[PDB]
């Protein structure tokens, strides 16, 4: 659960390819209340390149970006505004009357129709476009309008003139985003619509040629003499002012922030460890954790809330947890594959097993106790376990570190969750039961053989508990054997408890937890300390 | 080239509630019971209604973007939240017991 | 299994994101649509005065 | 069908049949020319038809036919619809047509032709009828005797027979049960059939757009009753009574239910 | 909260003689009537009659309207037991029983911003009530991507128009599509209001001809409650004598509020 | 009398055959006769509607049971045929070039059809079933039909275009068109000088009989064409004059009504 | 013009590779490695070389995935589900 979050980001790891893809081909805390009322007044412009010859043929006519600045009216003060006008992903048409040079020919002209999107940046010197740097959430309510195509004369020096007319679209508004205006000196946040544009019943036509009945404005008058097209309406908008103790409201937003650059956010980490509480710890370690229930309590930014789970992948996806997995992955394939020409490096157990190949040994039996125990912790995120299974703790720890710490950020929670799962718990330890008889191992070198009823230790029987850990299912060490015996012997201890103990049930461990037993919530505690970054 | 392609309206959710309230209660509880275990996922979920559309355009983000905006998400999250707090440090509520 | 497809479209909420993310981006980068003109030629008249 | 039906109290049965048909309904609304007049506006048609998808009617199953009046509606009424709502406007002038409208169509009728000159008729219940339809119907009526003489009138002299319609289009007429009439009826321009009422037609709806309700569907003066599809509305505008038509047709629908006897297209059977 | 009580208990006295005590009356009539009497002092006359019946003196008032439009905008009915007199008028029919639907029913109202935000029904009793002197409204629904349907969204003269200089309106639209609307604001303000259980404070009583009011917009019930009252007429003396004899039948009708 | 509802009818196999009913339903039911103009034409005689109800008097059926309905032409017949009476007979001449048409009418008399109307102006029609047909009357009805594809566009046609659309009738006072059921169809009509009206074939109507007068036996009911029957009551005769076709039809009309039986609906 | 086939030969040849290569492999690793869940990661990282900055092939391999008898089977089976599931008046007509 707590690791299903792990393997589910593993999992889903695919789509940070194509969020690269799109990301290239594209290329305390306080709130302060926007939805205030605007009008954007704006227009279009046009760029005409004629060819030469005797002057009855273009080579283009097409569209073009258009500023315009004026002022109007708002609560009672004249606001000074600024709109940049812009279109994409329109249909190029041509017409052409013969190759000689005095045959009409416009070899290409743009025209925009259902499939094509107008972009308006705005700005004005208002407070809310100086407020808008840290933005939670932006949509924009506004009315339509229809932008109809005006008459248009082609300055042929002989004959009668082609006269474009007709065409018009309805622009409604469809999608709010951030933008910036590129000044001189300095920069200007500024915030553009984006109007979808719906066909209406005047069709454009091109007299004196086989060319009417043709929907859709083009770019040869797009105004029809209009100073400007309007659209009034509200716009609603939320900010995450950097305020403080509760007073002493910002205004332009009055901040900086960590972009300056983790030598504190650790600190922050080791802050925060121990004042976690247990018994509420082993309650929510039992919880499947899944992306939105990781990252919906995360009061994010308009833009990590759209890439924060992604975020977090592209670097999860580049650590030493991931590496090992595809490395072991491999090397379970190569042996499966290899056999006739066999990697015959080592196999401590019956027969060869990735599990069980010791290997970079830069006790012989600590040794391979330790190596054995280095791969447990793929098993805990392969599913193959029976317990608490200590990355869950870890990210249980994680989760109820990043609601509460103040400095989270886009840029900064990825590769903090993974320095986290990767330095969460270093040395941790494993058992397996076989007929009564546990066989322990840790990363540390240790190992303990014992039995259930009576702890009594045993030579620690190699080459097989390692054919045991290889298929049978592994358990963790949360109540690992010392803890385990001086609880035997100081606080008395019955037959199931001891059975649920050593398959790590959350049951008898939270029961354990509140009958107040210093003998597990030392180990928990030691455990919340390790898990420290 | 037209005036426009307009999508016609669809429905008054009332009288859908009164389709399903017309679908009330004629399901088959064995073939129900033997529905009710099978992990149905999206594809699933999603292929074989109504059999006939072009755009195909990510229904099933379509139906998740308006899932995540209601009482079931908000109250796993609202959960999710107060054990993470009441765990970490947070003071349990007077009216809390 | 049939309440894992509920936690499976919770779980999958994310790519509500990645599509509002095509949906901003390839509108902002779409190449202009280029007919293919008929097998035809659209000849007319000749200057005429 | 004579053989009986049989049910329960207990039961929660969800066993019926299923079938289909035309898809599922069929719907057609007679609106007076006045309306379109008052809004010029040639798709409203249209509008009301994605209006009435937002209930559930697809495309293909709301239709209009416009009356210029209700004389001319009552002049050979061809209904062929799985349901029909019936706009009507109040003229006080008009009382007793627009309520002999509602008693055709509300009601279903067995009718058979008349032959005037050849014979004499008369009715045998409170429910055999004489209607007739045409563009200008003026009927006059002499009773009989036990030896087939007059009664206040002479079986020559057309002028001393009682007149009953003066210029009227439709006309349903009750004389007395019992009785031979001998008839004059202007038969170049109407058709007079001997009907009889049954049970009513649950397939039409009428809706009266203007003032209280006047509609004596019963001839007897003693019933005056009101049908739950016998509807009223006040109204200043045509758009707001079709707004409020669609945004309550699942009432007028619960209101009415196909029929039972058999399809036609007139407002009447015809059994010779 | 929840109320139990028993079949075995007996009836207790008549609280008429103490709710006209302790309550008001407030009479509505037309100048039509104060001018045919043509008297100063018939107010007095009226309510030292009253005080045969029970009604102290200062417990009756009587609100003269020049008309039942002007009436209708914005009638701000503040007594503990209301009654309005209502002449006839075929042309005024649906004027007076939009009236009728304002003040019998009890509305829970909003305010409606029309030029940045376009509103939708959601149920049978979700209306909208424009109130002013002169309102001329027209209407456009819209499709799922915001376009009109037989309308165009920014050419008003495409609009369907639903009412005309009228100084109350009552619009019920179709339930589930999302409307633009145009309206008179600078003459007329419009809100968006669910109707709630009636009031049972007033009591329209109609001086003149048939029953016709329909307060319910669905073409189906067409109901005549308790207090939608009738009278034929020639003087107003012989109504205002019929009303003060008849007031206990009125205030039986009546119940005070509960909100 | 539980009518608008359908019950399980039992019996048995040892009840009699009970009486003929025969000279009771002559009294009680009326027989029409629908001949051609060409018919009194080639007669010249005044009293034969007369003479051929003495006739039929020796039969059973009495005097005022019997009635003649004349018609001009097999289309002006076709153009709203109104058949209301309880036992119907239709003379019927053959001619190779209006085989069609007087095909269509009986696909249009012999069976009953449910008709709904239809408004081209606004909507575009599907057929459903293979007996949801599109049956158009008038005095001269000429049709056009544009087949649509998933996407509103037309398929070799244009949408505005009428002169591209596909013509199936040019000037029949009746027509009864099938399409291929699972396409939108958009319609050009002459709305003013004809009506059509999208029906359904039921069950057959057992109450009129068609007497084909002439050639051989063309009339395929079934618009499939697999079947192409011949039904109880569709009946074929020789001729050379109409005193003979009259006389056959009078001797054997006891036949024909038992052919024919009473309707349903 | 459009071409009418493509990819068969190559195909092929992964075919002959596929069943020349199937007898090599061993079975004791093979049962260790059949309990692994192999997520998309796991059976996409550890590719032979990655060879040239693939696309995203979790995409690739579903585009031709969802087309195939094994998913129109899954298909067909949740609808024969839901079909049984709908009516009762049918009477189990499946036999
Ligand atoms: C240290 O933590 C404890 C509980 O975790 C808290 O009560 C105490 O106030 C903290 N110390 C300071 C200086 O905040
Ligand atoms: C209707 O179906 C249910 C379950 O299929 C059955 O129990 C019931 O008996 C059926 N009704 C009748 C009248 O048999
Ligand atoms: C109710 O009326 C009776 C008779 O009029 C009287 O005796 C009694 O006192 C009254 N009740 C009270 C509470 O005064
Ligand atoms: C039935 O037919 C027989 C033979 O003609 C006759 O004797 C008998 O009377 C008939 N039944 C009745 C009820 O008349
Ligand atoms: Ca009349
Ligand atoms: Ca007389
Ligand atoms: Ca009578
Ligand atoms: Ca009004
Ligand atoms: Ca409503
Ligand atoms: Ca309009
Ligand atoms: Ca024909
Ligand atoms: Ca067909
Ligand atoms: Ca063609």
């Amino acid at each position: 659960m707590a690791s299903l979050i792990y393997r589910q980001l593993l999992t889903n790891s695919y789509t940070v390819d194509l969020s690269d893809e799109i990301q290239e081909i594209g290329s305390l805390w306080k709130e302060m209340q926007y939805n205030r009322d605007i009008t954007i007044r704006f227009k279009f412009a046009s760029s005409i390149v004629k060819s030469g010859g005797l002057g009855y043929k273009w080579s283009e006519i097409s569209f073009k970006p258009a500023n315009y600045q004026y002022t109007y009216t708002r609560d009672g003060e004249e606001v000074t505004a600024h709109t940049t006008c812009s279109v994409n992903g329109m249909n190029d048409f041509n017409f052409n009357g013969g190759s000689l040079p005095t045959d009409f020919v416009i070899s290409r002209y743009e025209v925009i129709k259902e499939n094509s999107y107008v972009y308006v940046d705005y700005w004005d010197d208002s407070q809310a476009f100086r407020n808008m740097v840290y933005v939670r959430s932006l949509a924009a309510n506004l009315n339509s309008v229809i932008c109809t195509g005006g008459d248009y004369s082609f300055a042929l020096p002989v004959g009668q003139w082609p006269v474009m007319t007709g065409g018009a679209v309805s622009l409604h508004s469809a999608g709010v985003t951030l933008s910036t205006q590129f000044t001189d000196f300095v920069s200007l946040n500024s915030l553009r619509f984006r109007f979808r544009l719906t066909v209406e019943e005047p069709s454009f036509s091109i007299t004196r040629t086989r060319v009417s009945r043709l929907y859709g404005l083009p770019a040869a008058n797009p105004n029809n003499g209009k100073e400007y097209y309007e659209v009034a309406g509200r716009f609603s908008l939320i900010s995450l002012v950097p305020s403080n103790d509760d007073y002493q409201t910002p205004i332009t937003n009055s901040v900086t922030v960590r972009q300056d650059l983790l030598g504190e956010l650790r600190e922050e980490f080791n802050a925060l460890s121990q004042e976690i509480a247990m018994s509420q710890l082993i309650d929510l370690a039992l919880l499947p954790l899944d992306m939105f229930s990781m990252f919906s309590g995360i009061k994010s930014t308009i833009d990590a809330a759209k890439s924060m789970a992604t975020s977090v992948m592209k670097k999860f996806k580049k650590s030493g947890l991931a590496n090992s997995v595809s490395t072991l992955t491999d090397s379970l394939s190569d042996a499966a594959s290899s056999i006739s020409r066999g990697a015959s490096i080592r196999s401590v157990g019956s027969s060869a097993s990735a599990w069980t190949d010791v290997s970079t040994q830069i006790s012989s039996i600590s040794t391979q106790t330790s190596t054995i125990s280095r791969r447990l912790r793929l098993k805990e995120m392969a599913t193959q376990t029976e317990g608490m299974n200590f990355d869950d703790i870890s990210a249980a720890v994680l989760k109820t570190k990043i609601d509460r710490s103040t400095q989270i950020s886009p840029n900064t929670l990825p590769d903090i969750v993974t320095e986290a799962s990767e330095k969460f718990i270093p040395n941790r330890a494993y058992r397996v039961i076989n007929n009564d008889e546990v066989f322990e191992a840790g990363t540390d070198g240790r190992f303990f053989a014992y039995r259930v009823e009576t702890f009594d230790e045993i030579p620690f029987d190699v080459q097989k508990f390692a054919d045991l850990v290889t298929d049978s299912p592994v358990i963790s060490a949360i109540i690992d054997f010392k803890t385990l015996k001086n609880l035997n012997d100081n606080y008395g201890i019955s037959r199931q408890q001891a059975f649920n103990l050593l398959r790590s049930d959350p049951r008898v461990l939270r029961e354990f937890i509140n009958q107040d037993n210093p003998i597990i919530r030392n180990r928990i505690e030691q455990l919340i300390m390790q898990c420290r970054l | 080239n037209s005036v426009t392609v307009r999508q016609d309206l669809e429905r008054q959710l009332g009288e859908l509630r009164e389709e399903f309230n017309a679908l009330s209660q004629e399901i088959a509880m064995s073939q129900l019971i033997d529905l009710a275990l099978l992990p149905l996922d999206m594809f699933s979920m999603f292929s074989g209604i109504k059999s006939t559309i072009d755009a195909a355009k990510s229904m099933a983000t379509s139906v998740m973007k308006k899932f995540k905006k209601s009482g079931l998400a908000n109250s796993v999250s609202t959960l999710t939240d107060s054990l993470s707090d009441a765990a970490s440090s947070i003071s349990r509520g007077a009216s809390i017991r | 299994m049939a309440s894992l497809i509920y936690r499976q479209l919770l779980t999958n909420s994310y790519t509500v994101d990645l599509s509002d993310e095509i949906q901003e981006i390839g509108s902002t980068k779409t190449q202009n649509v280029t007919i293919n003109l008929g097998p035809f030629a659209q000849t007319g008249y000749a200057p005429v005065n | 069908i004579n053989l009986p039906i049989t049910g329960s109290m207990d039961t929660a049965y969800a066993n019926s049949t299923q079938e289909e048909t035309f898809l599922t309904s069929t719907l057609c609304l007679y609106y007076p020319t006045e309306a379109a007049t008052e809004i010029n506006d040639n798709s409203w048609k249209d509008t009301l038809s994605q209006l009435f998808l937002t209930k559930g009617w697809p495309t293909g199953s709301v239709y209009f036919k416009e009356y210029t009046d209700i004389a001319s509606f009552s002049v050979d009424p061809q209904l062929y619809c799985d349901y029909n709502v019936v706009l009507m406007k109040y003229d006080a002038t008009l009382q007793l047509d627009m309520s002999e409208l509602a008693d055709l169509i509300l009601n279903e009728w067995l009718c058979n032709p008349m032959d005037i000159t050849l014979y004499y008729y008369q009715q045998t219940d409170e429910a055999n009828k004489w209607i007739s339809m045409g563009s200008s119907c003026t009927i006059k009526v002499c009773p009989l005797n036990t030896q087939t003489l007059g009664i206040g009138c002479l079986t020559t002299d057309t002028a001393t027979f009682e007149e009953v319609a003066t210029a009227e289009k439709l006309v349903i007429t009750d004389v007395v049960d019992g009785v031979n009439h001998k008839l004059d009826v202007t038969t170049a321009t109407c058709t007079i059939r001997n009907c009889k009422k049954l049970g009513p037609r649950e397939n039409v709806a009428v809706i009266q757009v203007g003032g209280s309700d006047v509609l004596d569907i019963t001839a007897d003066p003693t019933t005056a009753p009101q049908t739950e599809r016998m509807m009223r509305i006040n109204w200043k505008k045509w758009w707001q009574v079709f707004y409020t038509v669609v945004d309550y047709v699942n009432q007028i629908i619960q209101a009415m239910s196909k029929r039972s006897r058999s399809l036609n297209s007139a407002a009447f059977y015809y059994r010779i």
